[PDB]
């Protein structure tokens, strides 16, 4: 104690003692129960386990995906929640509703519809959407606020959303569209565990393991298995291979039982994207790292360009006068190939040609005459994602010495 | 606490503990009693009196 | 026309690595008529016995003989500050080079300075029609 | 005219180490065309492999080529003793050099001395407008 | 038992970055080429000569 | 060209001996343009009279000089994990080897690190064309 | 520039064991371009034959050669003090020794001293992100 | 200056061990570039196992080639009689060493000689500013 009579050290010595750090940014959104202690309708943010019950209530659906969400990362990770207030062997391993509506028939009506997500997160650009819900309308909601975040029209805030999809053959494969937004997780009739439970933690381990590097594809025992999550043994298989086959060739993220309690698996990280415009199979946009590398590609670039504002360009005119601190179009076309070199490995593949996957323009030279303004930019940019491992089709042929 | 934030010099006992022998005096905050410039509040151009003999 | 041997922009960024300021881009002046020299091949063969060869990792180098600027420290062109240069020749040619190193500075009499600029690699323009 | 490279000023300062006595600052005249020369960047860098930069500390060194005075000993022109050298360009440069000393004296006629400076750092004063 | 644990050892390379016949890896990278992968493989039969197959 | 000598790849894959915790297959880059040096043969022999050879038992081993990666501990490189080295050269050929040990960590700046490293055996790929 | 191999800062404290006197910690400057050398695995291993390999405890070792302080006695780095040595790269990792001792000091000329500093172990700091 | 490096004063002071007649103390000058060179802690250290050491006791030594007087017989300089060496360098650092010996003699030219001194203990001025 002698060594703390001074005011040098201030010792605070305490359990909870939240820990610096701003990590990824992921929104939750679920049911609250009325023992909470949280506004409804309005994102807040959680700092640790500890007082989410007393938040969100006891037992709610948004507590338990708070729970699973907390337990699948240590560090590297802020979670924000979107409390809402419910319309006027059980369960997991670890364990009438206590939130009215159809979330309560998935143990082993009337949901809320906010549409309000212009007003309550005007702003703030999130990276990954975790509903716990499976009204279609509430989904389709999220999905088209997600679209909306991608409008040449404003300034796009990047994301994607994470949903469930729980019911047989029939019911799954029609709760199906083009919204490459959305990841819909297909569980199957029989499934043990609650479903928002699974969602919460696949969610929570996609953002939080990629987001850092946003290019590791949540596939394979090694990074896509929801370890949080157990289910009892069992030796039925949640669909036959043909229901597998046509789940994974119309876009629906198909999770297996890793065969006591066994962690579930997953076997793709795709998106809901199988259509482009009009038509067509667009691969581009099929795997759930293609839109992270998206994302984070158009951020980079956006950083990268904005030591160009306000430098004098010599359009024209003829070369820099020393002393000027001015640039011209050729010279920025050769920093902008530069940089896209420099970022082959861990943002593209090498290139095609990049003597053409790069063009610079004047506003001069792509608009007629006395339409052209000076100053304003065209830029066109056709760039590869990175190859990574898939199937490798052993043929194996056994012979006699 | 109070006497740290206005300007004064605080000393206490090396080793408080309990009964015993005699303990050294033990000092803190070797600043001077300056908390005010020409007029407004937040002077610490003078605070310390390590500053002082800087500037001597 | 076309068949002009000589450099037409010269712009030099600095950075100094202990405050991360960045001074630049600023346009340059050639001392006299020795051009910039360049070396882009990252490898440096040797020659071994008989067609063999030793391929081992090297740098891309850059020699860039530039009048001094006014503005900035001398010991921003000797080594204590990183450079960042982009030369334009007259037909076209842009070299690029990011977060190169004066690795060798030479005592200059504080106009005309020659910088052996080493980097890990130099970007090439290729003016319009390539390979 | 603004545009003109040369030197202006050129001051020593002398103390000899065994008797502590001070000397100047005397101004000093170039002997012929070429120039003093500087280096101011106290760390020698040095190429590696693929980009690298062996970063090792080093001196600031002069090279200042002068007319000899009349009234000083020659032996404090060949490291004899402590020179306090400044010298300004005619652009408003100056160059501060303190505590040098002179490190491989060549054999003079007499009249013109060439002297190797090394020291600590050597202050830049860059005439108005910086950065 | 063979083929069992053959897919035991191919799970590597589940997700890793693969570079095909375009170029070489860069530094850092954790990925990996044909080639490599052909060598790894061929050590692992190598390793397993006298428990699951003959000589060669 | 199946002309040139050298590495293209070198891969390595750290297993700590304690928390088997894997990390890798993390390529690397040389420090100079000394090559790695190998032994393939288990058997290291003797000279004794008239022609006479004695067999003994011996290790296949290695010597790997690499630049640290910064994002892995130097004592990973010193004798404290497991290594799987596999390293490219340019003509197609692929040594592959697992388990190894460092068997005598050198001192090391912190930079580059000279690998010795003893292995059961190594796996030659021999491009296309055997015999 | 990130790339860049050196040495920013040495501490050294003395901590004599007769009298229990803690000096430090001072700064330090190299006397050349020689950077400071550590082995940090604390095992040494032995070659056997056919891939086994002989585990055995030993120590941490460090080379430190650095300029002496004219304020501290010469025996204080020659092994009658214990040192406390923390160094800091210029790529931002740190070594910190603690509790070290000199086992065979060679003779110095008193200027620029050579410590191989023995320790159980050296802590690795490895600048923000690992494994 | 007060930063140089060198000797300024060697006296040697000779005491004959059969007829007890003393000689000195004489100034001598270096044959070569070579400094004097220094071992001033008295105690040996030895390198075990897990960071222990071994301390055993040892002499403090010293190597100091010197220009031998032509006053002076070349038998005193190879360990036929006592000698009381003394120091001094031009930072102001003094060595005392009294009643030491010569080791090992070496075959010297007749005009510089390298003296081995083992003495029990060397003494230190350490110029003032300490700890």
């Amino acid at each position: 104690q002698d060594a703390l009579s001074d005011g040098f050290v201030r010792l605070c010595i305490d359990p909870s003692l939240n820990f610096f750090g701003e990590g990824c940014k992921i929104l939750v959104e679920g049911q609250m129960t009325d023992d909470g202690s949280a506004t409804p309708d309005a994102v807040t943010c959680v700092t640790s386990e500890l007082d989410i019950i007393e938040r969100f209530g006891q037992g709610s659906v948004l507590t338990e995906s708070l729970r699973k969400v907390f337990c699948t990362c240590k560090s590297g990770v802020s979670v924000y929640a979107l409390p809402r207030e419910d319309a006027a062997y059980m369960g997991e391993a670890e364990y009438t509703a206590r939130n009215a509506g159809t979330i309560g028939n998935h143990l082993s009506s009337v949901n809320p519809t906010p549409n309000d997500y212009a007003t309550v997160v005007n702003e703030c650009c999130f990276a990954v959407y975790v509903l716990s819900s499976d009204d279609t309308d509430w989904q389709e909601n999220l999905r088209d606020w997600i679209r909306s975040a991608w409008d040449c029209s404003k300034p796009q805030c990047f994301g994607h959303g994470y949903v469930f999809n729980k019911g047989t053959l029939g019911q799954v494969l029609a709760d199906g569209d083009n919204s490459a937004e959305l990841s819909r997780l297909a569980l199957p009739t029989t499934y043990p565990v609650l479903p928002y439970l699974t969602n919460a933690a696949y969610g929570a381990l996609s953002a939080c393991s990629t987001c850092n590097n946003p290019e590791l594809n949540i596939q394979g025992q090694t990074f896509g298995l929801l370890s949080c999550i157990n289910m009892p043994e069992s030796c039925t298989p949640g669909w036959t291979f043909g229901e597998v086959t046509q789940l994974q060739a119309n876009g629906f993220v198909v999770s297996g039982p890793s065969t006591n309690y066994t962690s579930p698996y997953i076997y793709n990280d795709v998106t809901n994207y199988l259509r482009d415009e009009k038509n067509r199979p667009n691969a581009t946009f099929r795997d759930a790292s293609s839109r992270r590398l998206a994302a984070a590609t158009g951020v980079a670039l956006a950083e990268f360009l904005q030591q160009f504002n306000g430098l004098a360009v010599f359009t024209k005119n003829t070369n820099i006068r020393t002393g000027i601190i001015g640039t011209n179009p050729r010279l920025m076309l050769g920093k902008i190939r530069k940089w896209a070199q420099d970022n082959v490995g861990t943002l593209f593949s090498e290139f095609d040609n990049i003597n053409e996957d790069i063009q610079l323009l004047t506003d001069f030279e792509v608009q007629p005459k006395c339409v052209g303004q000076p100053g304003i930019f065209h830029l066109n940019m056709r760039y590869r994602p990175p190859v990574r491992g898939a199937r490798i089709n052993v043929n194996m042929a056994p012979a006699l010495f | 606490t109070q006497l740290q934030a206005n300007g004064f010099v605080v000393s206490g006992p090396s080793t408080t503990s309990g009964q015993g022998n005699y303990t050294s005096p033990y000092i803190y905050n070797d600043v001077t009693n300056y908390l005010r410039d020409e007029k407004n509040r937040p002077n610490a151009t003078f605070r310390d009196a390590s500053s002082r003999r800087l500037a001597a | 026309c076309n068949k002009q041997n000589g450099v037409k922009n010269i712009l030099i960024t600095f950075t100094d690595c202990d405050t991360q300021e960045v001074i630049g881009p600023i346009s340059h002046e050639q001392p006299d008529d020795t051009l910039p020299t360049y070396k882009n091949c990252a490898w440096t063969n040797t020659a071994l016995t008989n067609g063999y060869v030793q391929r081992s990792a090297s740098n891309a180098t850059m020699t860039l003989p530039v009048v001094r600027d006014l503005r900035v420290p001398l010991a921003f062109y000797q080594g204590c500050a990183q450079v960042d240069v982009q030369v334009e020749k007259f037909d076209g040619t842009v070299m690029t080079l990011t977060e190169g190193a004066v690795v060798e500075p030479e005592e200059s009499d504080g106009r005309s300075v020659t910088m052996n600029i080493v980097a890990s690699e130099i970007d090439e323009l290729l003016p319009p029609g390539s390979l």
